[PDB]
């Protein structure tokens, strides 16, 4: 039955290879990867009318 | 020792069986009359 | 007096309307009236540091 | 150390399809009747 | 005073509504009246800490 | 007083039904009046338990 | 006196325009008045070198 139970523990382990915590980890970096794709660099202009 | 992984070979093919019967969802149905 | 918020934080320029409700927009080494010149703006949390050495931040109930 | 390299991959192709789901966003839908 | 439900309970934001029907929502760091300021949101349980050391819930037959 | 049976169970929320048309839901933490508080659910047999030892049953011949 | 501004940079050549209106351009070797001669031309951010130690770039409201 511990092998039963040790069967349960690493299947669980091989059908989700991720935590949670890494989950949202991975997803800050996927946001600030995106942030670094989206960045401008330099100073932007202003809008402005002319007339 | 030997006898682990054939024994999480079923299990593990259980549980995907089991993985995707949640993720389908029924949408509504409609009818009207007069 | 005149209490200016952040209204688009924007790397690089940033827009603000005032306490009259007096809209701008800057950029980083720039001049404000109420505070005199500009010492740094980012992205990060919302900050900006006038010549003043003061936080210019946005409103507090717009969150 | 195997097990190391072993797992990269995996977490690598659960992470690749993770961010391909984080990537594509759906449209709206406008309706209307009268 | 006025005694506060919890209305919608997710990560980063939250929603209250007020013994009034006052409606609002409110983010991590926020001042509220009658309880000081919210200095602890709990995803889980859905229960409010105020700094006053006070707790927002649910309804008891609205849990 | 009222007198109340068991109606529908489902694991996590339970169903209650009084012969003054007082029939509502109600969790493992809820305030039954005249009755106290819930301590234990089970999904199966149809009992129960009251914090104050009241056993909430179904009806015998509506069974 | 009049006091010129920079409507657009460019390597090669720099585009004034004055305060009363009235616009020009310039190359490295000229004239202006009230600036002198041209001794260099900065392409990079917007600033026009002279003779009498002065610098053209851009208005404090065109920024």
């Amino acid at each position: 039955e511990v092998i039963d139970k040790k069967a349960f523990k690493d299947m669980t382990r091989n059908l989700y290879p991720l935590n949670p915590e890494q989950v949202v980890k991975l997803k800050q970096i996927y946001e600030t990867s995106e942030y670094a794709k989206a960045a401008t660099p330099g100073t932007p202009p202003k809008p402005t009318a002319t007339s | 020792q030997q006898e682990i992984q054939q024994r999480t070979s079923d299990m593990l093919t259980a549980a995907t069986q089991l993985v995707q019967d949640w993720k389908q969802v029924e949408t509504q149905v409609y009818t009207e009359g007069t | 007096r005149i209490i200016y918020y952040i209204q688009a934080v924007i790397p690089g320029r940033a827009w603000l309307i005032g306490s009259n409700g007096s809209t701008l927009t800057v950029r980083e080494g720039s001049k404000i009236p109420g505070y005199g010149m500009v010492k740094l703006i980012d992205s990060l949390q919302g900050r900006i540091l006038t010549s003043s050495g003061q936080v210019i931040k946005f409103s507090q109930e717009d969150s």
